[PDB]
C-alpha cells in the first residue's frame, strides 16, 4: 500500500498508485534557509501558495 | 517517481537565471518495446513543485 | 367594544403568510403515522447527492439522449490534448441541469457553498493513463491549452489506479453568495471553469477498446446552502393537464 | 427449551448553519473514491487544496422541507359561467385533484410520501376580475355523501357536511383542513392496481389510482332560489403545512399530459439539459 | 515636530518635514481579512516586503 498514494501542496493535488515509494534526496527536506547561513540582510518575501 | 530536493548550493541564495542548482534527466535504460497493434503513443510528462520558494533583493524584473 | 384600527395589509391574501385558519372538522384524527424508510427534512440532504451531469451536452445527442450520460476518452496521438470543457455554475444552463443539485437549486435564488464532481473511467481494465482536471476560477476564458489550465485548481488521476476520482471546486468568491449566473450582468456571479486534459495518454494494449467513457457524477459539500426561494424556470404548463 | 434453534444504522443531527472550513498545508488517499458502491464522495476542500478557517454562519433554514411547501400555490380553478355549455345550472361539483397545475406537482412529485395538514383559500370573483354582491356557499362533500344534482339540492342543507358561506366581496375565505387519508400519507405515486381481478385493457384506466387519495368532491353555488346573473370563477389556492415526506425521486423532466398519470409526448421527448456544438466549446 | 517624519515599509522609506500630520481615513487601520468576514475558503497568498 505504498503505491497508493496523495500529495497536495498549493492548489494542486497528485495522485499515484502505481508509485515506487518517494525519495528525499540526500536524506534531506526543503526548508527555508536559516539565520545562522543567511548573508543577505533584507527582509525575503515567502509567497507560499501562489509559488511553492 | 517522485522525488523531493532540498537547495545545494555554495551558497544561500543565489540567482535563478544565471545559476542552475541542478538537472534533472530521464533516460531509457532499459528500451520501449511492444507488439505491433498495442498503443504506440508513449508519452512522458514532468510536473514539479517549487518548495519552500524565497525570494531578495527585490528590483525591476529582468529576463537574463 | 374594545378600541381597534385597522392597518394597511387588511384584508390581503399573502401567500406565504403563515396564519392561522379556522379547522372544517372539529375533533377530527388523522390516521396514525407508521415508520416508514427514507424520510427527509432540509433539501440539503438530497444536494449532496451525486446525480449525472450530462457533459455530453451536444447538438447531436438530442435524439439519442443516452449518449449524453458520458463523453470519451480514446488513443490520443497528439500530447496534452483537451478532453472535455464546461462551467461550474450549478444553477446555469447546461451539463448542471441533468442534476438533481442543479434542478433543486433553480428553486432558490442565490446559493453558497463548495461543489464536488466525480469522475468514473468505465473502460477496459486493461486500460491506463493520467488525466489532468482543472477548476479556473473567473476572469480566464477557457484555458487555451494544458499549460495555461494547469495553474489554477487541479488534480492528477490515473485509472489504473483508482477508477473514480473526485474534484472539488472550492467556494472562491467575492460575495458570500451567488445569484444564478447568466449571460449579462449576472455573469458577474459565474463560478469558472472545468477542463479536463490528457496528462499522459489513454494507453491499452491489442485486444482491447480504444475509446471508452467517463461518467461525470456532482453533488453539493457539507457548507453549501441556498436562500431565496423561488418558482423553477424549468417547468411549463405548455398546455392544459387534464 | 428441548429445540435449541427457538432460542438502522444511521440517525439525526442538527445543523442550523453551513459546516465551516479548517486550515490545511503540504502533506491516506482520500481524492480518488470509489462511486461504484452507490456512495456520494466524502472528499472535502482540506482534502484537495489548501483552506483558510472560514467561519461560515450561512443558515439551512430556509432549505427546511416546510419553508420549501408552505408556500400557497393554485390546484385549481372552477368556473360557473351564466351563457354558455359548462353551468348554466348555478352550481358544480368538482372532483379533488390537486394534479392540474404544474408548478406545485413537480414539488410534490420530488417525494413519492407525504403527510400534512393545509390551508386552503378561495379568491373569488368575476371572469375581468370585477366583484359584485354576489353569495356563495362552498361545500365539502366527503366519499360517500350525497352531492347535490342542483342549486336546491337538499345536500345543502350542510346538517354535517362542513360549509362555507361568504360574499364575493368578502376577503376570500380560508380554513384549515387535517390530514385525511385513510393510510398513513398520501402518496403521489401508486405502482400498482386498486382492485383484485384481471386487467384487461378495458380496465387499464386502473393503474396508478390510489384510493387513499381520493378525498371526495367540492361543491359550490350561488345562494338562490334563482338563477344568478353573474360569470364567477374560484381559484382555490392550497399551502401546506405540518409536512414530512419520504422517499425523494427525480424531478420531471417532461412536459405534464394527464393529471392521473405519467404519460409523456413520446415524440418530442425533451433533453434535461440544453445543448452545444462541441464538447470543449462553451 | 509633527511635520518631522519618517515612514518605512518594504524596501522603501519616505522622509516628509513639512507634514501637515498623516490621516487614517474613518480612525481604522488597514487589516488583513478576519476569519469570520472571510468567504472564499482556498489560502490567501500575502507576499508581504514584494508588494506591500
Ligand atoms: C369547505 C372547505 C372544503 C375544502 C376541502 C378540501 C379537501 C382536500 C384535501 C387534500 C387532499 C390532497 C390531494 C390528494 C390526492 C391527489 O389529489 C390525487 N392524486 C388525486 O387522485
Ligand atoms: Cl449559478
Ligand atoms: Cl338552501
Ligand atoms: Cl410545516
Ligand atoms: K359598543
Amino acid at each position: 500500500s505504498d503505491r497508493v498514494a496523495q500529495l497536495t501542496i498549493g492548489n494542486s493535488t497528485i495522485t499515484t498508485q502505481e508509485a515506487a515509494n518517494i525519495v528525499i534526496a540526500y536524506g534531506e527536506w526543503p526548508e527555508y534557509c536559516p539565520d545562522t547561513d543567511a548573508t543577505a540582510v533584507d527582509k525575503p518575501t515567502r509567497p507560499d501558495v501562489s509559488v511553492n | 517517481a517522485t522525488i523531493i530536493v532540498p537547495y545545494m548550493n555554495t551558497v544561500p541564495f543565489d540567482s535563478a537565471l544565471n545559476h542552475c542548482n541542478f538537472g534533472l534527466l530521464v533516460i531509457p535504460v532499459v528500451p520501449l518495446d511492444f507488439n505491433t497493434g498495442a498503443t504506440s503513443e508513449i508519452p512522458i510528462t514532468v510536473t514539479i513543485a517549487p518548495m519552500c520558494a524565497e525570494f531578495a533583493g527585490l528590483r525591476q524584473a529582468v529576463k537574463q | 367594544g374594545i378600541p381597534t384600527e385597522l392597518k394597511p395589509g387588511t384584508n390581503q391574501f399573502l401567500t406565504t403568510d403563515d396564519g392561522v385558519s379556522a379547522p372544517i372538522l372539529p375533533g377530527f384524527h388523522p390516521t396514525p403515522p407508521i415508520h416508514i424508510p427514507g424520510e427527509v427534512h432540509n433539501l440539503l440532504e438530497i444536494c449532496r447527492v451525486e446525480t449525472i451531469l450530462e457533459v455530453n451536452n451536444l447538438k447531436t445527442n438530442e435524439t439519442t439522449p443516452m449518449q449524453r450520460l458520458c463523453f470519451p476518452v480514446s488513443v490520443q496521438s497528439k500530447t496534452g490534448e483537451l478532453c472535455a470543457a464546461f462551467r461550474a455554475d450549478p444553477g446555469r444552463d447546461g451539463p448542471w441541469q441533468s442534476t438533481i443539485l442543479g434542478q433543486l437549486c433553480r428553486y432558490y435564488t442565490q446559493w453558497s457553498g463548495s461543489l464536488e464532481v466525480t469522475f468514473m473511467f468505465a473502460g477496459s481494465f486493461m486500460a491506463t493513463g493520467k488525466m489532468l482536471i482543472a477548476y479556473t476560477p473567473p476572469g480566464g476564458n477557457v484555458p487555451a491549452d494544458r499549460i495555461t489550465a494547469m495553474l489554477g485548481t487541479h488534480v492528477i488521476w490515473d485509472f489504473g489506479l483508482q477508477s473514480s476520482v473526485t474534484l472539488v471546486v472550492p467556494w472562491i468568491s467575492n460575495t458570500h453568495y451567488r445569484a444564478h449566473a447568466r449571460a449579462g450582468y449576472f455573469d458577474y456571479y459565474t463560478t469558472g471553469i472545468i477542463t479536463i486534459w490528457y496528462q499522459t495518454n489513454y494507453v491499452v494494449p491489442i485486444g482491447a477498446p480504444t475509446t471508452a467513457y467517463i461518467v461525470a457524477l456532482a453533488a453539493a459539500q457539507d457548507n453549501f446552502t441556498m436562500k431565496l426561494c423561488k418558482d423553477t424556470e424549468d417547468i411549463e404548463q405548455t398546455a392544459n393537464i387534464q | 427449551d428441548p429445540i435449541a434453534d427457538m432460542i438502522s444504522l444511521t440517525a439525526l443531527q442538527v445543523l442550523p448553519t453551513a459546516a465551516n472550513t479548517e486550515a490545511s498545508s503540504h502533506r491516506v488517499v482520500p481524492a480518488l473514491q470509489a462511486a461504484e458502491t452507490g456512495a456520494s464522495s466524502n472528499a472535502s476542500d482540506k482534502n484537495l487544496i489548501e483552506t483558510r478557517c472560514v467561519l461560515n454562519h450561512h443558515s439551512t433554514q430556509e432549505t427546511a422541507i416546510g419553508n420549501f411547501f408552505s408556500r400557497a400555490g393554485l390546484v385549481s380553478i372552477i368556473t360557473m359561467p351564466t351563457t354558455g355549455t359548462q353551468n348554466t345550472d348555478g352550481y358544480v361539483n368538482w372532483d379533488i385533484d390537486l394534479m392540474g397545475y404544474a408548478q406545485l406537482r413537480r414539488k410534490c412529485e420530488l417525494f413519492t410520501y407525504m403527510r400534512f395538514d393545509a390551508e386552503f383559500t378561495f379568491v373569488v370573483a368575476k371572469p375581468n376580475g370585477e366583484l359584485v354582491p354576489q353569495l356563495l356557499q362552498y361545500m365539502y362533500v366527503p366519499p360517500g355523501a350525497p352531492k347535490p344534482t342542483s342549486r336546491d339540492s337538499f345536500a345543502w342543507q350542510t346538517a354535517t357536511n362542513p360549509s362555507v358561506f361568504v360574499k364575493m366581496t368578502d376577503p376570500p375565505a380560508q380554513v384549515s383542513v387535517p390530514f385525511m387519508s385513510p393510510a398513513s400519507a398520501y402518496q403521489w405515486f401508486y405502482d400498482g392496481y386498486p382492485t383484485f381481478g384481471e386487467h384487461l385493457q378495458a380496465n387499464d384506466l386502473d393503474y396508478g389510482q390510489c384510493p387513499n387519495n381520493m378525498m371526495g368532491t367540492f361543491s359550490i353555488r350561488t345562494v338562490g332560489i334563482e338563477k344568478s346573473p353573474h360569470s364567477i370563477t374560484l381559484r382555490v389556492y392550497m399551502r401546506i403545512k405540518h409536512v414530512r415526506a419520504w422517499i425523494p425521486r427525480p424531478l420531471r423532466n417532461q412536459p405534464y399530459l394527464f393529471k392521473t398519470n405519467p404519460n409523456y409526448k413520446g415524440n418530442d421527448i425533451k433533453c434535461t439539459s440544453t445543448s452545444r456544438d462541441k464538447i470543449t466549446t462553451l
